[PDB]
């Protein structure tokens, strides 16, 4: 019908108009690295981890936000894509705190795993790190904002899914901080979900703190009975 | 060793070789049990540039 033909590493794919590069990549089983993109949230495009090279194009594009075009050949594993990933990971890790042994995210961290799979294995950052003050948003979500990478997933979830506009960014530049700018509890019937969407240990569960590691746990898939939603 | 020279001669005649030259027991030629600290060089991937992981 209206399907257009693109190429992922030379493999032809038929996609609907408006499909992004990331979704076209997903169709053939290739997952593009991401930090700010969530498939149930608005497209942000700020983390820049999803940069990929289009054949015969000099500038890499943000796969999460760029619609595909007819005849495009997406090169997911080229030198340009890998160098972009390494540079973005280096910038992400320059100011990140050395907190993994005391961070509850350790073992199920997207930052850790994508650094292992797409980043470099060492550092050349020879400066001091930034440190930001912590915020209190209630007894449910523990907050350690030095680990924040400014993906704005929590803000987008709060505005779009929960309907609460209490979260935002204050300042600018390297000093931009995610928070409420005042002492205010982010209290919602769906607030705890921002623990799951947060890719790092910036937001964690307070009742769960320090009790377990992800590789220890045994998972049982079952149903909730606290209401009739199931 | 502390053996008297007559016992040394008896040992060397019985074994057929000069035993005092190569003794089983080590006396003072081994290294000191306290050593200076090392320095331990780094390696070939410790450069500051031209060191992208995709090339290695
Ligand atoms: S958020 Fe991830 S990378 Fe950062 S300290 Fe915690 S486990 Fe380590
Ligand atoms: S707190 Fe977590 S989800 Fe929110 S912007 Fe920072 S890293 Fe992203
Ligand atoms: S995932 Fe595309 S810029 Fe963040
Ligand atoms: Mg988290």
């Amino acid at each position: 019908s209206n399907l257009i033909e693109v190429f992922v590493d030379g493999q032809s794919v038929m996609v609907e108009p408006g499909t992004t590069v990331l979704q076209a990549c997903e169709k053939v089983g290739m997952q593009i690295p991401r930090f700010c993109y969530h498939e149930r949230l608005s497209v942000a495009g700020n983390c820049r981890m999803c940069l990929v090279e289009i054949e015969k194009a000099p500038k890499v594009v943000a796969a999460c936000a760029m619609p595909v075009m007819k005849g495009w050949n997406i090169l997911t594993n080229s030198e340009k894509s890998k160098k972009a990933r390494e540079g973005v990971m280096e910038f992400l890790l320059a100011n990140h705190p050395l907190d993994c042994p005391i961070c509850d995210q350790g073992g199920e961290c997207d930052l850790q795993d994508q650094s292992m799979m797409f980043g470099s294995d060492r550092s050349r950052f020879l400066e001091g790190k930034r440190a930001v003050e912590d915020k209190n948003i209630g007894p449910l979500v523990k907050t350690i904002m030095t680990r924040c990478i400014q993906c704005t997933r929590c803000i987008r979830f709060a505005s779009e899914i929960a309907g609460v506009d209490d979260l935002g960014t204050t300042g600018r530049g390297n000093d931009m901080q995610v928070g409420t700018y005042i002492e205010k509890m982010f209290m919602s019937e769906l607030s705890g979900n921002i623990i799951d969407i947060c890719p790092v240990g910036a937001l964690t569960s307070k009742p769960y703190a320090f009790t377990a590691r992800p590789w220890e746990t045994r998972k049982t898939e079952s149903i909730d009975v606290m209401d009739a939603v199931g | 060793a502390s053996a008297t020279r007559v016992i040394q001669l008896l040992r060397n005649w019985a074994s057929g070789r000069d035993l005092q030259a190569k003794l089983q027991l080590r006396y003072q030629e081994i290294s000191k049990r306290t050593q200076p600290p090392p320095k331990l060089p780094v390696g070939p991937s410790h450069k500051l540039s031209n060191n992208y992981y995709c090339t290695r």
